[PDB]
């Protein structure tokens, strides 16, 4: 049968019918939680040794 | 299940050489590390040797060292304590504590049924002040212990053990490590404390608790225990 | 049977219609205003020296503290990697694995591979040693990637074009995800478990719904099969290395591509992607024998991790982000720091 | 510096480290064969004398053999053709019976190029058997070569046709200089393609021993 | 005339020129080349090579023993500028004697483990000799390394400055009578190797032609360099030795006491001996650099 091509319209017009955000705001989001969690990124700002736990 | 069976006990003329068996049927016996603890009489806990999986680390306490020998066989999974020169000051319970360590595990969880034997005829000092305090069902009680030497270790992790001794039957691991509760003890136990000052709470305290509890050190070898105290009523 | 074909262009022609329409600002010009990270530095803190074959898949614990690691001697070695200790080594049935999964609990590990099926080892047991818990079978392919929800939930991506979602206390598949045209070569679950990410062979990334089952979005531009896939710390966006030697930035509520990681140089595949804990670094394991670090909002090489003899085929960052460990074909780990 | 569990720990970790190297050293001592094909044309008819992979494990003269039978692995061989990088041998079987129709034997040339010239397999040599020789004998008796291969110039005998046919999967080969094809027309017969298979492993072992001591 | 005492009875010890004519040239060629090769060599090994296969091991070791024997060159050359007057002491003259002694044995050691490693890795492919783990390979070395120690220290425990007239002598293969172990050793570490790495080769070429790899490029180029290597150390340790046994023949059958025959004879010696030399400068274009992996 046919059902394949039944089943990729449903799938299509399910995906299609989604609210969608402008791309601004969402790199803005992007941008707003990079900068908050930064402080706690050892691997961006690298960690003094004294309580790196791979010090050695 | 687990299981640890003693065999070998019974009365001994001094100088004798009675050798000591346990039996493990239930668990991976090659890769637990295995220690023989003593119970006088009346008296509290006092470890006397270990023998590591593999057999490559054997230790022994200063009371024994010389006279006792311990061995594993593991084929047949039986742990052996050939002791020899056999004094009135070795009248004791012995137990058969298995012991696997490596990152979040928990030592001295099983401890095997004990056998008894009769003799005719720089260490940590682990304090527990008081030795009975009497307890009503539904109360909350601390049990305090000091010891002599910071147990804190540069891992971070305080190497202390809390061990209950319910009336007829042997210890039973409640808190390894001063913080963590051991498997199948109820949320109720709860263990805290710093360097040489720690503290066990049984909070909504109630029966099937009455006994003895042991604090025991594991910082470094010999194993020291508390006096112990008692809690009846 | 034309009509249907006929449709199903309008729908797709809609869909690009309408991403355009919301495609108004590339983020390279939102954030270009911002400092970049700068050089980077990592080195080999640990090296972690027990396997003696390829190793396919790494896993971080949750406590940031011990990792699980499976190579094709049919081992799977569990590391202590403050101290490189082998907590656990457990011999495998089969020696083909090409996944690895650590339980957020802790209590577990599974393993899969050529061998189709995902088998849960219990870490804790009263015997002292580590027992198989349970082998799930059900996939028709070879298994490639296998997370952990929960104790009892495992959700698995196999070579047969399918995720399944299963019970492990029943052995059975509670869920299957069928919409993939091509093997699905990796998977992400969303930080909340209420979703997660596909990477498949078809050059396609599908985002479905654990709760009922159905991709929700569906994410194309990369031009060959999709080796790594990562979500975004934020859970609003996912990462993809495929064999186009590029790894590009997606954005669920856009549902567009953000962001391009390519350059000139690299002209290998991508084994295995990871974020850092804030997101800002973008972290691809590639078949050069190095991992290039870039900077997730900048889109430039912000470092290198070059310290294997062979390609490098998985990547994990620790859960506190303190280290990142990586995996190669040379059988040997590497904790960065 | 270590404390007592510590130090246990590290004890712990170097048994498992000796048992790691123990298995590894005896994994090490196995063969590795790859076994190829195209379902019918013989496979399980060669392992008979000894839902995903399948081994199967055999001894011969204190030799012990794996045979790793992809088979029924129905996805993209790329994806994981890599895995056995690094087997003794690829044992590739083919059927002469395949000639007919539905070709055959050109789907046989197809795979045994893609095998035979991948960037993975550069060095590991090629075990090449030639299953159902008896069917091909009478096949021919009757039908000629040439309707599967368009240009022959040779007689309808079992003997040149054979010999055609290996030498035209033998010329797939595009580097001949570092791996090496052997071609065995085997049938039921004897144990002789058991010999067979450890001639040609004890060849490629020592071409591997050679290149250890760097004199390759 | 030319008797002297060397701790023993009728040592009969000479200096006379065709020694600083041709040794210079012929020890400082060696000296260059055979420097050269060796820390190219030992580098390629130490920040270059990360397989590290017992066969490695062996050529590493082998690589050490060459680089050694040929750093103790220039202190000999300074002994053969001026004819046989030394003038570094006691214990530079005896260490240096004890080097080269225990380097050149070191070196046919690893030669004749190197050679038994290849049989071993052709004749019987299917043998856990060929697998042996890395640290089985260091403690084979590490034994074989205090074999040779082992019985070439006695050059190190004796009072080694010869004053023959006004020079000093850093000879340790005179010609006195005695059969000491430095004649002993020095005879059976060509002969007893050169009897293994005959049979290795001889059965290396014979099974590789019974099995028909000869038709290989890269089979005939390792046939070739295994005949070459065994040909180099013949060519290399035989005219010191069969002089050396001229040497004792003449010694204990004619001219035992008067000795104003053995002139050329040991003039003769020496100039073989330096080919001891020659082989370590050799060793690496035909182990290492001819490799195909290099
Ligand atoms: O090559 C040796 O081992 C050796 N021993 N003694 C002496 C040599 C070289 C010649 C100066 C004198």
């Amino acid at each position: 049968s046919i059902a394949q091509a039944r089943k990729l319209v449903e799938q299509l017009k399910m995906e299609a019918n989604i609210d969608r955000i402008k791309v601004s705001k969402a790199a803005a989001d992007l941008m707003a939680y990079c900068e908050a969690h930064a402080k706690e990124d050892p691997l961006l700002t690298p960690v003094p040794a004294s309580e790196n736990p791979f010090r050695e | 299940d687990v299981q640890l069976v003693e065999s070998g006990g019974g009365l001994v003329q001094p100088g004798g050489s009675r050798k000591l068996s346990c039996s493990a049927s239930g668990f991976a016996f090659s890769s637990f590390g295995m220690h023989w603890v003593r119970q006088a009489p009346e008296k509290g806990l006092e470890w006397v040797a270990y023998i590591s999986s593999g057999s490559g680390t054997i230790y022994y306490a200063d009371t024994v060292k010389g006279r006792f020998t311990i061995s594993r066989d593991d084929p047949k999974n039986t742990l052996f304590l050939q002791m020899t020169s056999l004094r009135s000051e070795d009248t004791a319970m012995y137990y058969c504590v298995r012991s696997i360590y490596y990152y979040g595990s928990s030592p001295f969880d099983f401890w095997g049924q004990g056998t008894t034997l009769t003799v005719s005829s720089s260490d940590i000092v682990m304090t527990q002040a008081t030795s009975s305090v009497p307890v009503t069902p539904g109360e909350s009680v601390s049990i305090s212990c000091r010891s002599s030497k910071s147990l804190l270790h540069s891992n971070g992790n305080t190497y202390l053990y809390w061990f209950l001794q319910r009336p007829g039957q042997s210890p039973q691991l409640l808190i390894y490590r001063m913080s963590n509760l051991a498997s199948g003890v109820p949320d109720r136990f709860s263990g805290s404390g710093s360097g040489t000052a720690f503290t066990l709470t049984i909070s909504r305290l109630e029966a099937e608790d009455v006994g003895v509890y042991y604090c025991m050190q594991h910082l470094e070898y010999p194993l020291t225990f508390g006096a112990g105290t008692k809690l009846e009523l | 049977l034309d009509q249907l074909r006929q449709e199903a262009e309008q729908l797709k022609n809609q869909i690009r219609d309408a991403r355009k329409a919301c495609a108004d600002a590339t983020l390279s010009q939102i954030t270009n205003n911002i400092d970049p990270v700068g050089r980077i530095q990592m080195r080999t803190r640990r090296t972690l020296r027990g396997h003696l074959a390829k190793i396919y898949a790494m896993h971080w614990g949750t406590d940031s503290r011990l990792l699980v690691s499976a190579s094709q001697d049919g081992k799977l070695i569990i590391w202590d990697s403050y101290t490189t200790n082998k907590v656990h080594a457990i011999p495998l049935r089969s020696s083909w694995v090409m996944t690895c999964a650590y339980a957020p609990s802790g209590n577990y590990v599974a393993c899969g591979g050529l061998d189709n099926i995902c088998s849960i080892y219990n870490l804790k047991t009263r015997e002292g040693n580590v027992r198989v818990s349970r082998e799930l079978a059900g996939h028709t392919g070879y298994l490639s990637c296998c997370r952990f929800l929960d104790d009892n939930q495992i959700v698995t991506s196999s070579g047969d074009t399918t995720c399944a979602l299963w019970d492990i206390e029943t052995g059975q598949q509670t869920t299957t995800f069928t919409g993939h045209t091509g093997d699905v070569m990796s998977l992400s679950l969303a930080p909340d478990t209420r979703l997660f990410v596909s990477g498949a062979c078809d050059a396609s990334a599908k985002l479905w719904d654990v709760r009922e089952g159905m991709c929700r979005q569906t994410f194309t531009g990369h031009e060959s099969d999709i080796n790594a896939i990562c979500f975004f710390p934020n859970g609003n966006a996912f990462a993809t290395g495929s064999d186009d030697a590029t790894c590009r930035l997606f954005d669920l509520r856009a549902d567009q591509e953000l962001m391009t990681y390519s350059h000139d140089n690299i002209i290998c595949g991508i084994t295995s992607v990871s974020f850092s804990k804030s997101g800002r670094l973008l972290l691809a394991g590639y078949d050069d024998f190095n991992c290039n670090v870039w900077d997730a909002l900048k889109a430039d090489r912000a470092g290198v991790l070059a310290g294997h003899d062979n390609r490098v085929s998985c990547l994990g960052v620790t859960d506190d982000g303190m280290a990142v460990a990586t995996g190669s074909w040379d059988s040997f780990l590497k904790i960065w720091n | 510096t270590l404390s007592a569990e510590d130090k246990a720990a590290v004890e712990r970790s170097k048994m498992i480290d000796r048992n790691l190297r123990e298995d590894g050293e005896k994994a090490a001592r196995e063969v590795k064969l790859l076994l190829l094909g195209a379902g019918e044309s013989g496979k399980s008819t060669i392992v008979k004398q000894m839902t995903g992979i399948v081994e199967t494990h055999f001894t011969f003269k204190d030799l012990h053999f794996k045979m790793f039978d992809v088979g029924a692995q129905r996805s993209e061989r790329k994806k994981w053709i890599h895995c056995f990088e690094g087997v003794t041998a690829i044992i590739f079987c083919v059927a002469l019976s395949d000639y007919d129709l539905v070709n055959r034997m050109h789907e046989s040339m197809k795979l045994f190029d893609s095998i035979c010239n991948n960037k993975w397999f550069t060095d590991t040599s090629i075990i090449l058997f030639l299953n159902k020789k008896d069917l091909f004998e009478e096949k021919i008796k009757k039908s000629p070569l040439t309707i599967c291969y368009p240009e022959y110039a040779g007689s309808n005998t079992y003997e040149e046709a054979a010999a055609y046919i290996q030498c035209q999967f033998e010329d797939l080969n595009k580097r001949k200089d570092t791996k090496e094809i052997y071609t065995h027309f085997t049938c039921s017969t004897d144990t002789k393609n058991v010999q067979f298979v450890f001639d040609a492993v004890t060849d490629v072992i020592i071409k591997n021993n050679l290149k250890d001591c760097g004199l390759f | 005339d030319h008797f002297l005492e060397i701790d023993k009875k009728n040592c009969c010890v000479f200096r006379d020129d065709f020694i600083v004519k041709v040794l210079p040239p012929v020890l400082g060629l060696e000296f260059i080349f055979g420097l050269l090769g060796n820390g190219l060599a030992l580098w390629i090994f130490c920040f270059h090579l990360k397989s590290w296969k017992s066969s490695r091991i062996f050529l590493f070791n082998l690589a050490v023993a060459d680089f050694l024997l040929i750093i103790c060159l220039p202190f000999l050359m300074d002994n053969y500028v001026r004819r046989w007057d030394w003038k570094f002491g006691d214990i530079p003259c005896r260490l240096m004697l004890f080097m080269l002694a225990m380097n050149r044995q070191g070196s046919i050691i690893f030669l004749t483990v190197v050679a038994v490693d290849r049989y071993f890795r052709v004749v019987h492919p299917h043998h856990a000799l060929n697998k042996i783990s890395n640290r089985t390979a260091a403690i084979i070395s590490c034994l074989l390394w205090g074999i040779t120690i082992g019985l070439t220290v006695h050059l190190l425990k004796k009072k080694m400055p010869i004053q023959n007239g006004g020079a000093n002598l850093c000879s340790s293969f005179s010609i006195c009578h005695t059969f000491q172990w430095h004649e002993a050793m020095f005879l059976l570490e060509f002969f007893l190797p050169l009897g293994i790495i005959l049979f290795c080769s001889a059965r290396i070429i014979w099974s590789l032609r019974q099995r028909q790899m000869d038709r290989h490029a890269k089979i005939k180029r390792a046939i070739t360099f295994i005949m070459v290597v065994a040909i180099v150390f013949v060519i290399c340790f035989l005219p010191s030795v069969v002089v050396r046994i001229r040497i004792f023949w003449l010694l204990h059958t004619s001219g035992t006491q008067n000795c104003e025959v053995y002139r050329s004879v040991d003039l003769a010696f020496f100039i073989t001996l330096s080919f001891t030399y020659m082989n370590s400068m050799l060793d690496p274009v035909v182990y290492y650099f001819s490799s195909p992996s290099f």
